[PDB]
């Protein structure tokens, strides 16, 4: 899901 | 409400759409389109260029001096003469007529033609300049 | 507040009941505010309670004791919000010290298909509820898709890795119940080139500000143009990027064409004007002779030849004049056109080096949903988005796997016991399983309900791992096709030292290609040891599972010597490449939002089937087979906190079923 992304901004 | 910098049309969406490869079709007429304007800037800047060379030393041959010649009330039998010969060449262009002579202002050269319009039968002088 | 923040991490609002609430105390709900308040306070004082000690029981006597009135006037409503918070996990989950031992004397009993996260809270609920509860487990080990890589001090997840902020997140309370080492994960990662080259800061910056457009405009495409079917198919995320970027280019090119279709017009009037001046010039050259020739007559001489000179100088200095005024005119025309020319539009949407770049971005949404972005959901994807926790994204030093094998403690668990066929009847269930060690020994477990964990991976396998007699019906195996399950793999690269900078926890590489990168395109240090972890995401996880470990190691080294250069880089003392497509009791990492599916299929995976009727004209049976697992919850899939929370979840529905509520 969209939550594992790295450095999410 | 797209995002800044983004830019999304229904018809643009519909345009890359349509077909399978009309997205690769659409960018390729854009970039045949980019090199037709820019060889025809090519063409026009080449054709300028030519212009430019023929206008080379512009009219300071052809340049007269400036007359500063001091406008007076008084009408000689010259200036008169001068006068009736410039309403027969220009019309009722009062300005040219007074550049003509070189010393009557505008104002002066109004009355010239109710005063003499009698005399230098200037309403015969102004249909032969129609007439031409 | 500390009421209002239980509620908060129990995923609860605090000053309004939910639909499961509603269910249970339909008297309350449909009656009178200030009931409700007193309802809502009693519940978010109860869960305040139990997460402030979770590492002992919380009873409903001490609840009573610690209620103020008037909340503690009716002993009937505190006793009912207490059991429903106990029966759907909200308090008294996990591990924690039972004050009352569980009576010897057990009702009904569960089999529960595979001992990960989702079998493993399950189980546990349903022994603390007093049920007789066995778990069939393929593997020789428990935990599942949670699997840490341990020879001496390495220590290594291969599995989840990663708790997504403890803010409403259930294993917050898990944490303060087992030790594990929580370590905040530093949001700094910066990215290296194929050469091995640093992105400069300030390239870096325009391309992720970039990607996060481009994600923001597929947003747009699907919601407000409503961009969602395409030839009679589910538009993919991909497609919508891909469609996006073409705007983006079609745009730069629309743009540079208006620019230099303005510098034409330009040319032309200059053009126009240019003719103009080159006739005037003609003309004044012809008037100046005529005038030179007239006053080259002497005087004295008549009125008329006077007249000839004067006429002539008049007509000469007033086409002077108009020569000037379009001399003027052609000078600014030169400017404007001369600062068209210094401020030309953008060349290119984006470099060669950009949409490299750009791919790493799209590698890194390919790992977070573990699929490539061609079999996304573009309109649901993201459809989870509402309920991601707050706070800092964390790591487990101990490794993750201290969270089952706590969770396992006191649990009847078959390892090395591969369920081959669930059958399900008006009377009850029998589940077969086989010694995964020889596939000869059968074994037969009877029992009232069976809770299948199974991975989305093995329900999709075809032909079938486990066969469901009888079948399962349409509705449910259509959302098994639908629904996507994803792959992500993880190379562990152990040193004798630490050759990388310390204080980066995450750092990425760049391939060369579109069609790599996914391929070792980030790089983990989370652990005490010198242990470095490369991801391999996308197209890439599927097609790497084909190549052996010493190839993988390989490229992993090069990437490495590239960015710390050759004498920095040792050999790797222990590697470990997971392969979890290839893995039989997983088939693939986890559930995706695959395009032609929604959320609404995750509600499907987790509804129970019920059997049909022994002999015809009998009385609607209780529902036998029940669903938990990651694919099962619409709202936190893909995740260990998901996974546990599923498990708590058919706990409760199961107890409900043959305990009574
Ligand atoms: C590489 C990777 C990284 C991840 N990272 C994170 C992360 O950072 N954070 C996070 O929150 N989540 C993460 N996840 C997801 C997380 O691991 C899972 O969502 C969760 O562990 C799933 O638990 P489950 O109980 O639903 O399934 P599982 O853990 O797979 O449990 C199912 C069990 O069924 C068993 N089984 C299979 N077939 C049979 C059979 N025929 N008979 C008997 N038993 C059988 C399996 O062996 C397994 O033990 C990650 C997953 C992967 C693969």
């Amino acid at each position: 899901p969209r939550s594992f992304l790295v450095r999410k901004r | 409400k797209p995002p800044k910098g983004m830019f999304l049309s229904q018809e643009d969406v519909e345009a890359v759409s349509a077909n399978a490869t009309a997205a690769t079709t659409v960018l390729r007429q854009l970039d045949m389109e980019l090199v037709s304007v820019k060889r025809q800037i090519q063409n026009i800047k080449q054709t300028n260029s030519a212009l430019k060379e023929k206008l080379d030393g512009g009219i300071e041959p052809y340049r007269l001096p400036e007359v500063i010649q001091k406008c007076n009330a008084r009408w000689t039998t010259e200036e008169q003469l001068l006068a009736v010969q410039a309403i027969r060449k220009y019309g009722r262009d009062f300005q040219a007529i007074s550049d003509v002579i070189g010393n009557k202002s505008v104002v002066q050269v109004k009355n010239f033609f109710v005063n003499y319009r009698r005399r230098f039968n200037i309403d015969e002088v102004l249909q032969e300049w129609e007439a031409e | 507040s500390g009421v209002e923040g239980a509620a908060f991490q129990s995923r609860l609002p605090h000053d309004r009941m939910t639909s499961q609430e509603a269910a249970c105390f339909p008297d309350i709900i449909s009656g009178p505010q200030q009931t409700q308040k007193v309802f809502l306070f009693i519940r978010n004082r109860t869960l305040q309670l139990w997460l402030d000690n979770p590492k002992i029981q919380l009873t409903f006597e001490a609840t009573l004791q610690q209620l103020e009135a008037p909340y503690n006037s009716d002993t009937v409503l505190v006793h009912r919000v207490h059991s429903y918070l106990e029966r759907h996990g909200l308090i008294n989950f996990g591990i924690y010290k039972r004050i009352k031992p569980l009576p010897t004397k057990k009702t009904g009993k569960v089999i529960i298909i595979g001992s990960g996260v989702s079998g493993l809270a399950a189980a546990r609920q349903l022994q603390s509820f007093g049920m007789d509860v066995t778990l069939l487990e393929a593997r020789d080990r428990v935990g599942g898709r949670v699997a840490t890589f341990r020879k001496g001090n390495y220590v290594a997840d291969l599995g989840a890795m990663v708790v997504t902020g403890l803010g409403g997140n259930p294993m917050a309370v898990v944490s303060k119940q087992v030790n594990m080492e929580l370590a905040k994960i530093k949001q700094k990662c910066p990215l290296y080139e194929a050469n091995g080259q640093a992105v400069p800061k300030e390239k870096d910056e325009m391309v992720e500000q970039e990607f996060n457009r481009l994600l923001e405009a597929t947003s747009y495409l699907s919601h407000q143009l409503d961009f969602n079917v395409l030839n009679n198919k589910p538009v993919s995320l991909g497609q919508a990027l891909e469609v996006v970027i073409q705007l983006q280019e079609k745009h730069v090119k629309d743009e540079q064409i208006e620019h230099w279709k303005k510098i034409v017009k330009t040319q032309e009037e200059l053009k126009e004007l240019l003719n103009k001046m080159v006739n005037l010039k003609e003309k004044i050259k012809e008037l100046h002779q005529q005038y030179k020739e007239a006053s080259e007559v002497k005087p004295p001489r008549d009125i008329t030849a006077e007249f000839l000179v004067k006429s002539k100088h008049r007509d000469l200095t007033a086409l002077c004049k108009e020569y000037d005024e379009l001399a003027e005119t052609q000078g600014k025309l030169e400017e404007k056109l001369q600062e068209l020319e210094a401020n030309p539009p953008s060349d290119v949407y984006l470099s060669s080096r950009d949409r490299q770049i750009l791919d790493w971005h799209f590698a890194n949404l390919e790992f977070a949903n573990a699929t490539p972005l061609s079999t996304l959901s573009l309109k649901h994807w993201d459809q989870d988005d509402d309920f991601e926790f707050t706070g800092s994204h964390l790591t487990v030093r101990n490794g993750y796997s201290c969270v089952p094998v706590a969770l396992a403690e006191g649990l009847d668990i078959k390892l090395n016991t591969a369920v081959r066929q669930v059958r399900y009847t008006a009377s009850g269930c029998e589940v077969i399983a086989v010694n995964t060690r020889s596939t000869s020994q059968t074994f037969i477990y009877k029992c009232d309900a069976v809770l299948c964990t199974l991975p989305l991976g093995v329900l999709k396998q075809q032909p079938p791992a486990v066969q469901f007699v009888p079948p399962l019906p349409e509705w449910k195996t259509s959302a098994v096709q639908r629904m996507g399950f994803g792959n992500l793999n993880k190379v562990v690269l152990c040193f004798d030292r630490v050759f990388w900078d310390p204080s980066v926890n995450l750092f990425g590489h760049v391939g060369s290609t579109t069609a790599s990168r996914g391929e070792l395109f980030l790089f983990w240090n989370l652990y005490k040891a010198p242990i470095l972890l490369a991801l391999v995401a996308g197209e890439a996880a599927g097609i790497m599972e084909n190549i052996s470990d010493d190839v993988i190691v390989g490229r992993c080294l090069a990437i490495l010597k590239g960015i710390f250069g050759s004498s920095a880089v040792p050999q790797p003392k222990e590697t470990v490449v997971s392969r979890w497509r290839a893995d039989p009791w997983a088939r693939g990492s986890y559930s995706y939002v695959a395009a032609g599916s929604s959320g609404n299929d995750y509600d499907l995976m987790a509804q129970p089937i019920t059997p049909g009727p022994s002999i015809p004209g009998a009385p609607q049976p209780i529902p036998r087979l029940f669903f938990a697992g990651e694919h099962t919850i619409r709202n936190y899939p893909a995740t260990v906190h998901g996974a546990l929370l599923s498990g708590l979840r058919e706990a409760g529905r199961i107890a409900d079923q043959f305990l009574g509520a």
